[PDB]
């Protein structure tokens, strides 16, 4: 109450309203545009033109007025339509300065009740896509019956380019930490030792493409947070494990987050470069999870897994599309093959 | 400083106007390795490196977003002398879902003759539906209490085609019935 | 410092969101005992900011009208023209603070100043 | 328990649209705009049409989707108020939810179109051209209302009431609208015919650009433009020079002095032509037949100069454009080949068999580009029609391609589309080459199919 | 060069689509806000 | 300062009208937008809208429906007028496409048994004049006098009620009014008659008065604006001169053909004040 505050200052007109937001563009969840597709084989949403001559028809028989539909293959549309998009979505991220990797799976889709309403069992397939995009609905469950290696070495493996290299039955544990803002993922050594500590995976390109009573593929393109050094150098001499002659027990002070999810993994690789410079990986894990949180992974699991790689320089050089592709062609052999045991002895798929 | 301040962060600092929110290594950092600056005297404060790099940041910034909301003269353009969203791959839609159940037929808002007030294209061979059936996933590694679980499978085109035209009769019933016209219907071979 | 803050904040329209909450919180907490010359400091900081709120802008007027012969015929001037700005209303503020205005009507510089209070209210 | 007086909000957004729009627009203004209206919400406030409407234009102005909490509440209060939608503020809200892709914002603009069918009557000349202009961008072809419109701008050209800026929209808008009419055209020509003098050429090409692109039309139209044309080419920049040549192209009318004085005044303004619109002027040549060489070879050494700009649909169509009246200068050649296998990334199926059918007969073939092409070509060899199909498989040809993932696909798509591929008789030599050329040995099916 | 000047607008126009306001971030929001079958009676016997 | 015309019908249009000579139907449509492109560059009206097409030739008439005495509107009876009233109806739109609806004259419509026609009411400074003969009663002369009267020094308004012959045409046809203290009137007994009603009633309105031949029609308003034009038919010369030698500026404006039709200046056009 000071300074003559009867002589109001003469408020200048060039004065707009302005206002500071802290936060609203930073976070994990808001880092990348992202985009979604639902897949169901033995599909042809598509129409084919064609011209035909009727020459019997008494009034306008010329040809040229004449315009008719056909039909057209099962595969060709699934695959351009994945192509297109995969092509777009590895452009936005070569133009956002980032780095990912291509990743293929195998397992199971299952959906909650939610999906269906009011008894329909017919859907078309933009609304299921739709409708699955809200909640995020979706119960996929990564597996494989074992009883399919004697034959899945049996599936050109040596004739591609898949050859068995390092050391196979290797050891080691998987663990996740919740911290404050973030998660985290560590790989921790059949010793005890962290091997790697980084950030938790942000899906850019999601594809669901099911199958027949066998297995359904599940593609994905991936990429990888920045995250302080700082962080991965802290989680290195704080003891993460403590592994005693039978049992593991957790010993992160409570001040550096909270252990939420960790399992014992067995792994062996396999590697082909199909002339291409590309690196088509398969890796085995026979996980069995040991410290869990949530309910609906209580189980010894055995899942495949398919990988390549892609730098940040496909923008301009390598072909995109021609690896998802690849990848995609690949797949259904490994489908095919192991579809009869997925539900012959081990697995119920009763597609009715 | 380190490698954790990137473009996109940088960016987005900057579209919330809050970079002051950084320490003077990591605005150093930027200028010298992002912005390809000559070398920074390091003694400057906080206000000299911010006004740097925010002015080296506009003037290479040349994208526009802005989106004219009028109409203008002496534009001369040569183009025609949705497609990606047809799919719906690239997003949620907002505000989907709230709309009568006219999926199947397309109604646009008398009498009239030869103006279909409904059409509806079918075919044989080709039908976009997909269908969900129930499975036992109790086997599964993880699903061991839930006994129900859908599943996405295909369905044959005939089905779908008598689906949509059972859909679209009961609508035309009910609507005249409401207008209480002398009704008929017909069924062509041609 | 909450006065003088708000003010040299409606002075040039850089409102902050939470502070701002903030302080309009205090405010209310602790609004019986604010002396003159310093509700003619807030409220017009945060009016020029455009902040509509019913219940700060009801306190600060009963507590401005409750006080009326400390305030000069400018600063009466500008007690009026900062909720005609907005278009808030107040019945009370209004009826007691024009009389004061009509009594002292000799005063003004000339009749824009009049039109203007007439325009205003 | 703290909100943003809307009212005074919109006011102060209008005012910065006013200056951002007026100076140049430096992105602190945008900046500030999004930061003041994303905290920004409409509430229980009463406000009315007016305070709606501008908040939504200067948001969707600003750079603003459904995504935002401003425009999912301002696309209501238009589902569930539309009385209050004024004639004065129907075209900012048509115009502003067109760009939107949400379902609401497609809603919307029906129920507009409605209110509008039964009210195209009772309009004066410029509501009806906002109204127009607003509609033409939303891609609606609600055919009642269209009718009504040209009814009202015809019975209101009958007496002179439009100046010369509204016909330019009106011609505009049908054109881009897609909806032809003899009589409306023809009352639009006669009244901007009835303002001699007025009309300037910056009002004049705009008007020849949109009548063009309906160039389904009748003559002695053309003919009476070519007059007015005569005179307004001294103060013209090679961009409306360009257009109104491509225009005068598409009308299908040869006018020998036109295209003389054309010329004539075309090459001053060399050093102006931005190799972005040559493609245009070049092809237009094509369209018609004119092969003069002077100016072609005037345009050719303006190349080198410019390529970065050069885009592939440019590039496609200049070497289309230079197939006929063949050069063949390598010089031009060998760096145009470079700049395009760059850009090869980006390109059209239709395009991509264009570009490989004047790259094989230019008979100028480097590895790069031609394995870059023949890479390419498989994602769209899908979709390709049948003589589009053969001048791909042709160019493969001449490329010297053998390999069984390329020649695979487009053999399956021929295989499966082999009467109407065996059914062109303008392109039966082509079909002629390709067998000699490869021979017997790779589809049996199609051996048999061809000696039938 | 155009074509590049449209990707680039394209994918930061795209980058800038996405924020806390989203519908479906909030969708998300108030599915996490929702309480747990027990936390109702919790509120109760706080209450 | 609004006015509103309809532009004729040419299938419809009907030949050798209710005065045994025939007309020319092209002729009618040459004209109309001549007449148009004066109206709007007389600079008597703010605004010209060109209603739609009806088939009716009795709708030409614009007026005859709806009269402006200041901010506020003033509909007419419904007696006699039922047959055309659905076209009625479409002129409203037109009107309230830029204006808004004003009092509706719910207190003139709605007044027990009433008889009005636009023209018999003419507006004057600080003035009203009703033509009382037979197409008014008395009932809206008292009605105004309820409605638009106020006595004051500065709130000083008056009502005149002129009494006029049984075949007397409409007040508003005849003697007329131009702004600056200008007063034309027909030189026959109607205009004699009118004038010496005027006279005696306020004798210290200093009103100048200039005369015109008889079988003239001209178009003049009050308006809020003041200016110096009158539009006149192109035909007696004499009466351009009579009233331009008063510094009034004369208007030519040809409605001959109309005129054997039968339909007048003030019927031709509707005047309105547009206010917010």
């Amino acid at each position: 109450g000071y300074g003559r505050w009867n002589q109001a200052s003469v408020m200048q007109p060039e004065t707009l309203l302005d206002l500071s937001q802290a936060g609203f563009y930073e976070g994990a969840a808001n880092m990348v545009p992202k985009a979604f597709q639902l897949l169901v084989s033995d599909t042809a949403p598509d129409v084919v033109v064609s011209r035909v001559n009727t020459t019997a028809f008494p009034g306008f028989p010329s040809n040229t007025e004449c315009y008719t539909l056909g039909a057209s293959e099962k595969d060709v549309a699934i695959r351009s339509r994945y192509s297109k998009v995969l092509q777009w979505c590895c452009l936005n991220m070569s133009n956002l300065q980032m780095d990912g990797e291509l990743y293929v799976d195998f397992g199971k889709l299952l959906l909650k009740p939610s999906v269906m309403r009011k008894n329909r069992r017919i859907v078309s397939s933009y609304t299921l896509q739709q409708r699955l995009q809200v909640n995020h609905p979706y119960t996929w469950v990564p597996t494989l019956p074992e009883s399919c290696l004697s034959k899945i070495q049996e599936q050109f493996l040596q004739p591609e380019g898949f050859a068995p290299i390092g050391k196979g039955v290797q050891l080691t544990y998987s663990g996740t930490i919740k911290r404050s803002k973030d998660q985290l993922h560590v790989d921790l050594d059949n010793k005890g030792k962290v091997l790697a500590v980084n950030s938790a995976w942000v899906n850019l390109q999601t594809a669901w493409c099911t199958h027949a009573k066998g297995p359904d593929v599940r593609l994905l393109l991936r990429s990888r947070p920045p995250i302080r050094r700082q962080d991965v150098e802290l989680f290195a001499s704080t003891p993460i494990i403590k592994l005693a002659d039978d049992d593991v027990a957790d010993v992160l002070p409570p001040e550096h987050g909270q252990l939420v999810y960790l399992s014992e993994d067995e792994t062996r690789l396999f590697e082909r470069v199909s002339d291409r410079g590309v690196t088509i990986t398969v890796r085995e894990v026979k996980r069995q999870p040991l410290i869990i949180l949530r309910d609906e992974e209580e189980d010894p699991r055995v899942e495949y897994s398919l990988s390549a790689h892609i730098p940040a320089n496909a923008a301009k050089a390598t072909d995109v599309r021609a690896v998802g592709l690849t990848a995609f062609e690949l797949a259904g052999r490994l489908a095919g093959l192991v579809a009869e045991d997925f539900v012959r002895e081990y697995g119920c798929e009763a597609k009715l | 400083d380190f490698s954790h301040i990137t473009r996109n962060t940088v960016w987005g600092l900057w579209n919330e106007g809050n970079l002051f929110s950084l320490s003077v290594p990591e605005l150093a950092f930027f200028l010298q390795e992002h912005c390809r600056v000559a070398n920074v005297d390091p003694r400057a404060k906080k206000s000299a490196l911010v006004r740097q790099v925010e002015e080296i940041l506009s003037a290479e910034q040349q994208a526009s977003a802005t989106v004219p909301q009028e109409d203008n003269p002496h534009a001369i353009v040569v183009t025609d002398y949705e497609e990606a969203d047809e799919y719906g791959d690239w997003g949620a839609e907002p505000g989907f879902e709230d709309r009568r159940e006219l999926d199947f037929m397309e109604l646009s808002p008398r009498y009239d003759p030869l103006s279909p007030r409904a059409f509806q294209l079918l075919h044989s061979e080709t039908a976009t539906d997909v269908g969900i059936a129930s499975i036992d996933p109790s086997k599964l590694p993880g699903q061991s209490k839930v006994k129900n679980a859908l599943a996405a499978i295909h369905v044959a085109p005939n089905d779908a085609n008598k689906m949509r035209f059972r859909m679209a009769f009961e609508w035309c019933l009910m609507n005249i019935w409401n207008m209480n016209m002398p009704g008929e219907l017909n069924i062509g071979a041609g | 410092a909450i006065s003088f803050a708000i003010a040299a904040f409606g002075r040039v329209k850089y409102l902050d969101k939470k502070l701002f909450d903030r302080f309009t919180r205090w405010i209310l907490d602790h609004s019986k005992d604010l002396n003159a010359a310093e509700l003619l400091l807030t409220i017009r900081g945060v009016s020029r900011v455009m902040l509509l709120n019913d219940q700060l802008y009801d306190d600060l007027g009963s507590k401005a009208a409750e006080k009326v012969k400390e305030f000069p015929i400018e600063s009466q001037c500008v007690l009026l023209s900062s909720f005609g700005s907005l278009g808030v209303e107040h019945e009370r503020l209004a009826s007691r603070m024009v009389s004061s205005i009509a009594e002292n009507r000799e005063e003004l510089t000339d009749a824009t100043k009049a039109v203007d209070v007439i325009t205003s209210l | 328990v703290s909100h943003l007086s809307a009212r005074n909000i919109a006011t102060e957004a209008l005012q910065m649209k006013k200056l951002h729009q007026e100076r140049g627009g430096n992105p602190m203004l945008a900046q500030q705009a999004r930061r003041v209206l994303f905290a920004t919400s409409i509430a229980g406030q009463n406000l009315d049409a007016r305070s709606v409407a501008l908040l939504l234009n200067t948001a969707v102005y600003f750079g603003m989707e459904s995504d935002a909490k401003l425009v999912r509440e301002c696309i209501d209060y238009c589902l569930k108020n539309d009385k209050l939608i004024t004639v004065d503020v129907l075209p900012i809200v048509v115009t502003a939810c067109a760009t939107l892709k949400s379902r609401d914002a497609r809603e919307v603009i029906e129920m507009q179109a409605q209110k509008a069918a039964r009210n195209a009557k009772f309009l004066d000349a410029k509501d009806v051209t906002n109204i127009i202009s607003a509609f033409s961008k939303t891609g609606i072809n609600h055919e009642k209302l269209f009718a009504f419109l040209s009814r009202r701008v015809q019975t209101l050209a009958r007496v002179g009431e439009f100046e010369a800026a509204h016909l330019v929209i009106l011609a505009n808008a049908f054109s881009r609208l897609r909806y032809r009419d003899k009589f409306l055209f023809g009352a639009i020509a006669r009244r901007a015919m009835s303002l001699r003098e007025r009309v300037t050429v910056n009002e004049l090409v705009p008007l020849i650009v949109a009548f063009s692109k309906i160039g389904l039309k009748d003559p002695k139209l053309s003919k009476r433009f070519a007059t007015k044309a005569m005179e307004y080419v001294d103060q013209m920049n090679a961009e409306q020079v360009a257009s109104m040549f491509m225009a005068f192209a598409y009308f299908g009318i040869r006018y020998d002095q036109l295209f003389g004085v054309l010329t004539n005044r075309a090459v001053e303004l060399i050093d102006e032509f931005n190799a972005q619109y040559i493609s245009t002027t070049l092809n237009a040549f094509q369209r018609i037949g004119i092969n003069n060489p002077e100016l072609f070879d005037n345009l050719a050494e303006r190349a080198l100069a410019v390529v970065q700009d050069h885009d592939a649909r440019d590039i496609s169509k200049t070497v289309t454009a230079l197939a006929h009246f063949g050069l063949k200068d390598e010089e031009l050649f060998k760096r145009l080949a470079s700049h395009a296998a760059s850009i090869a990334d980006q390109f059209d199926a239709m395009g991509l068999v264009n570009t490989a059918h004047a790259f094989a007969r230019t008979n100028f073939l480097q590895q790069d580009m031609a394995v870059a092409l023949s890479e390419r070509s498989v994602y769209v060899c899908r979709l390709l029609d049948a003589g589009e199909t053969r001048r791909l498989l042709w160019a493969l040809a001449k490329f010297q391609v053998r390999d069984p993932k390329i020649l695979t696909p487009v053999f399956n798509r021929c295989l499966a589309l082999h009467y109407d591929f065996f059914a062109d008789p303008t392109g039966s030599e082509e079909i002629e080459e390709i067998f000699d050329f490869y021979g017997p040995n790779f589809c049996p099916p199609l051996y048999q199919l061809y000696i039938s | 060069n155009p074509f590049e000047k449209v990707a680039r607008g394209i994918a930061f126009k795209m980058r800038s689509k996405v924020h806390k306001q989203g519908y479906s971030n909030t969708v998300m929001a108030q599915q996490a806000r929702r309480l747990s079958p027990t936390g109702l009676l919790a509120m109760e016997r706080l209450t | 300062l609004h006015a509103f015309v309809r532009s004729p019908h040419y299938r419809t249009i009907p030949s050798a009208g209710p005065n045994g000579i025939v007309v020319n139907r092209d002729m009618l449509v040459h004209q109309f937008r001549d007449f148009y492109k004066t109206l709007q560059h007389c600079s008597l009206v703010d605004k010209v809208h060109l209603m739609s097409e009806r088939p009716s030739v009795e709708a030409l008439r614009v007026a005859d429906q709806m009269v402006s005495i200041g901010a506020t509107f003033l509909e007419m009876p419904l007696t006699g007028m039922e047959h055309r009233a659905t076209e009625f109806m479409e002129s409203m739109r037109y009107v309230r496409g830029a204006g808004g609806p004003s009092t509706l004259a719910s207190y003139l419509q709605d007044t027990e048994n009433c008889r009005c026609n636009s023209g018999d009411v003419v507006c004057l400074p600080n003035g009203i004049a009703v033509g009382h003969g037979p197409r008014t009663n008395a009932v809206a002369h008292t009605t105004l006098k309820q409605l638009f009267e106020v006595k004051d020094d500065q709130f000083s308004f008056d009502v005149f009620t002129l009494e006029q012959e049984g075949d007397a045409p409409p007040l508003g046809d005849y003697f007329g009014f131009a702004g600056s203290n200008v007063l034309l009137t027909w030189k026959d007994e109607h205009g004699l008659l009118a004038v010496d009603q005027y006279q005696q009633k306020q004798p210290h309105t200093e009103m100048n008065v200039v005369y015109l031949e008889p079988g003239c029609h001209f178009l003049s308003f009050y308006g809020v604006d003041h200016t110096i034009d009158v539009l006149v038919q192109k035909g007696y010369e004499r009466s351009m001169d009579s009233i331009a030698a008063a510094g009034l500026n004369p208007i030519p404006v040809q409605w001959s053909e109309m005129d054997k039709l039968g339909i007048s200046m003030r019927a031709a056009v509707l005047p309105l004040k547009f206010f917010k």
